[PDB]
RNA sequence: CCGGGCACUCUAACGGGACUGCCCGCGAAAGCGGGAGGAAGGAGGGGACGACGUCUGGUCAGCAUGGCCCUUACGGCCUGGGCGACACACGUGCUACAAUGCCCACUACAAAGCGAUGCCACCCGGCAACGGGGAGCUAAUCGCAAAAAGGUGGGCCCAGUUCGGAUUGGGGUCUGCAACCCGACCCCAUGAAGCCGGAAUCGCUAGUAAUCGCGGAUCAGCCAUGCCGCGGUGAAUACG
RNA sequence: CGCGGGGUGGAGCAGCCUGGUAGCUCGUCGGGCUCAUAACCCGAAGGUCGUCGGUUCAAAUCCGGCCCCCGCAACCA
RNA sequence: CAAGGAGGUAAAAAUGAA
């Protein structure tokens, strides 16, 4: 069921199905079916079409998720854009935030090894 | 996932507590 | 020219004139050595009978040693003109 | 700097985490035993001496 | 070489203490540094004494203190001087009973810290070291001994190249626990550097 | 340079059963040091023999290993830069941790899903002459079949 | 838990206990093989102990010390930066790629050590880190700690997946004068690479390898996945 | 200056004629092996196809103009 | 039982330091 942006997981419990989703995860996942009151261990194939509005009358508002908040958040990358800080220069170089060890590692922001060799 | 910081067990393995790892009853 | 160098001393003697890296007794010598290492155009011209030149064998090779004092060695890759990675080694 | 340096380590005013263990005998910063108030090195001196009361070799 | 020291070797069985104390912590500490700085005082003005040992005890603010001598010719009875300041002068950091005592070392020939002091003042008279070494291990063989071991190490005669030079006669087994091996070691101060000494005495066990 | 011949390690008789190979074949099945799991699963895929045949667990297991026993074996040896293969026999030591060894490696082999059930299966397999442990069983047998040529190389 | 008792367990101090002494066989002897003997054996299993010497080995930055040099400075104080830099290469490791596995709940079974300028029971707030209280303990008395793997129950059903946890946004807490460079945790949301490793290369012969957690030193805190120890379950194989 | 052949990675060579794929050996770069070098093993990167035009949907390749290279020819007086 | 004289012999693996 077309729940936020995405409609993809059927039949695969709905505590999980729910974490199909950019913004729910794990933890939002139960408090968001406890809330609305819906049994966690169901088919997540398309049961009670009532229980399927609740949820996504309840998940799709109260906090922000999907593609809305994956603006958000590289909004928030852009805000040390303008003349910002050290921490968007390290966004800007596309080198590790958090002020770790760059000399080895560091693969996962910097990428695949270049090798150059002298 | 002795390094997932949501497990008992990786709890466990980074020695402090938590909602994942409450302090005994 | 001197390009690069691998001992600080050294970096330091022909740079700001930093004389505490190396021998005090040294300090002559290791200079006149070094601008001769820069004046140099070509390995052919560090040549003197003084400084017993040679390069070196095995993992060190590419490498040429010129003689300071006893068993002390400028040791560095001259290439096109330039002197690359001067050290101040053991000829041991 | 180590004579004015293990001056500090003793003088040990402004801000509490600015002082620091040193040991006594040497003036040595690393490795320095809180119960001794010794370096590994000295302590390991006097331990063979026989100055260190009741210290002796481990065994088992 | 690598040979661990023969009197930390034993220190449980054979060869007992030399600061026989005890604390806890927040006193050892304290205490500990303040034995060390008695034995660095006493070394300084009382060397001409040549002292083998110098055995420390204590017992809340008591102090003991015994100095082990060859010849105690430096206390000079009672009111003599040499003694009276000089072991009330240990209380001027210290405020406790120095309770000072000295020892008479019988034969001076049998303690291995004489043994090496003797030898590295030698070394500072220019001596020849070979014949020194040769000398006083048989002077130590001569009174009694059931074995003896003499070493000097490092810049012999001066001359730019340090030597070791070696002479031991009788019996020194150094591995075996039921030892009762005397060890004493002294630095030579010369105009052309420092050299050790080295001197193992031997007695029998069982 | 192996002064002494080292003698044969024994084990514990199992549970039930007593076995003086059974043990071994739990032993193989442990991993980690879990003896626990590791009997478990051998005694869960015992039930499980129950089942799929009326035959008691002792001699399914018994005559798999015996159908899993390399006869002759190649060993590579000398002259050439250890050129050669002789194919020699094998020990009854040998033939025993073979069976074993090669049991529980094809019963993981296999795309069941339960570690039971594919030891179970694997086991009635081998009963019969059929199982992937069989196969590389006959296969080294192959092996030790083509080298008759300097098999009298011998020693 | 009390009365009382301390024979068991334990605690820690001195002892006993195998020396192939005893049997068969081999042998000139040494010794070897084998057998009842007992908890134990033919150095019982581990430590501490490293010959004469070798590497012009290592260390003048633990310390000592010959010589050379510096002294309105190669010394001294301070704030700040740096040792944490990153196109890359190598070492030692940690966590994994899953179902003899993962998550949640319940429920057991250790040893070795550390603590009243601290460990902090038990309550209270808090999803939690933690904060408010506050009892006991100079500690085989009180506390750190519930050991974890295990067991029982239940849920996922093989899918980059409830595997995996990197990276990143946001929100907090604690030490500290202060944590931007550069702290550890907690919580929400993201969830990367990896589906088992080329040529090569390592460790281990019995409580051993593997696997599991626990303590300590340093230490305000901590970048510890390290080092030094402790016990839990517990293989395989040795022809040669 | 007259005919024929040829300019392709750093080196030597293919691919052109039957337009849509640039391949081989060596060398370079990374990693192994060794105390170390060589040899060897693993894995990589690297070419405006001489240049200016033209044809074509598309040119190393098909067609012209120059630019070098190599090989023949230059005879009768 | 105790051997003299007789004969087929390793591989593919090269170098050296300042
Ligand atoms: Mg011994
Ligand atoms: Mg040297
Ligand atoms: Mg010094
Ligand atoms: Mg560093
Ligand atoms: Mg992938
Ligand atoms: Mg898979
Ligand atoms: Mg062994
Ligand atoms: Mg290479
Ligand atoms: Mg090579
Ligand atoms: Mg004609
Ligand atoms: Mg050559
Ligand atoms: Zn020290």
């Amino acid at each position: 069921a077309r729940i936020a942006g995405v409609e993809i997981p059927r039949n695969k419990r709905v505590d999980v199905a729910l974490t199909y989703i950019y913004g729910i995860g794990k933890a939002r996942a139960k408090e968001a079916l406890e809330k609305t009151g819906i049994n966690p261990a169901t088919r997540v194939k398309d049961l009670t079409e009532a229980e399927v509005v609740r949820l996504r009358e309840y998940v799709e508002n109260t906090w922000k998720l999907e593609g809305e908040l994956r603006a958000e958040v590289a909004a928030n990358i852009k805000r040390l854009m303008d003349i910002g800080c050290y921490r968007g220069l390290r966004h800007r170089r596309g080198l590790p935030v958090r002020g770790q060890r760059t000399r080895t590692n560091a693969r996962t922001r910097k990428g695949p090894r270049k090798t150059v060799a002298g | 996932g002795k390094g997932d910081r949501r497990t008992r067990r990786g709890k466990i393995w980074r020695g402090t507590y938590g909602k994942y790892r409450p302090r005994k009853k | 020219g001197i390009k690069s160098f691998k001992h600080k001393g050294l970096k330091l003697l022909f740079e700001k004139g930093v004389t505490s890296g190396v021998p005090a007794q040294d300090v002559d010598r290791i200079n006149d050595r070094l601008q001769a290492i820069d004046t140099a155009t070509e390995i052919g011209e560090l040549n003197r009978q003084i400084y017993k030149l040679h390069p070196l064998k095995g993992d060190r090779e590419g490498y040429w040693s010129i003689t300071v004092r006893a068993n002390w060695r400028i040791t560095f890759q001259f290439i096109n003109g330039d002197a690359y990675i001067l050290n101040y080694e053991d000829y041991h | 700097a180590r004579k004015a340096l293990i001056e500090k380590a003793k003088r040990t005013p402004k801000f509490k985490v600015r002082a620091y263990t040193r040991c006594v005998r040497c003036g040595r910063a690393r490795s320095v035993y809180r119960f001794f108030g010794l370096c590994r090195i000295c302590l390991r001196e006097l331990a063979h001496k026989g100055q260190l009361p009741g210290v002796r070799k481990a065994s088992w | 070489g690598n040979k661990i020291h023969p009197i930390g070797f034993r220190l449980g069985i054979t060869r007992d203490w030399e600061s026989r104390w005890y604390a806890g912590k927040k006193q050892y500490r304290h205490l500990l540094l303040e034995d060390q700085r008695i034995r660095g005082l006493l070394e300084k003005e009382l060397y001409s004494a040549g002292l083998a040992r110098v055995d420390i005890e204590r017992a809340a603010d008591n102090v003991a203190v015994t100095v082990h001598v060859a010849k105690p010719g430096v206390v000079i009875g009672r009111g003599g001087e040499r003694i009276r300041v000089l072991r009330e002068e240990l209380a001027k950091l210290t405020g406790k009973n120095v309770a000072l005592n000295v020892q008479e070392v019988q034969n001076p020939n049998l303690s291995a810290p004489l043994v090496a002091q003797r030898v590295a003042e030698q070394i500072e008279r220019r001596f020849a070291v070979r014949r020194a070494i040769k000398q006083a291990v048989q002077r130590v063989m001569e009174s009694g001994a059931k074995g003896a071991k003499v070493i000097v190490s490092g810049r012999i005669g001066g001359a730019e190249q340090a030597r070791t030079e070696w002479a031991a006669q009788g019996r020194v087994p150094l591995h075996t626990l039921r030892a009762n091996i005397d060890y004493g070691f002294a630095l030579a101060r010369t105009t052309y550097g420092v050299l050790g000494v080295k001197a193992y005495i031997f007695l029998g066990e069982v | 340079a192996r002064r002494r011949r080292a003698e044969v390690r024994q084990l514990q008789p199992d549970l039930v059963y007593g076995d003086v190979l059974v043990t071994a074949f739990i032993n193989k099945i442990m991993r980690d040091g879990k003896k626990n799991l590791a009997a478990r699963i051998f005694y869960d895929a015992c039930k499980i023999i129950q089942e799929k045949t009326g035959q008691e667990p002792l001699k399914v297991f018994k005559q798999a290993v015996e159908n899993v026993k390399p006869r002759m074996e190649v060993r590579s040896r000398r002259v050439g830069g250890a050129n050669y293969q002789v194919p020699m026999e094998v020990s009854p030591r040998r033939q025993q941790s073979l069976a074993l060894r090669w049991l529980v490696q094809a019963a993981n082999q296999r795309p069941e899903r339960r570690a039971a059930v594919r030891i179970a299966h694997e086991l009635m397999d081998a009963a019969e002459g059929k199982g992937g442990a069989v196969k590389k069983k006959e296969d080294v047998e192959r092996m030790a079949e083509a080298n008759r040529a300097y098999a009298h190389y011998r020693w």
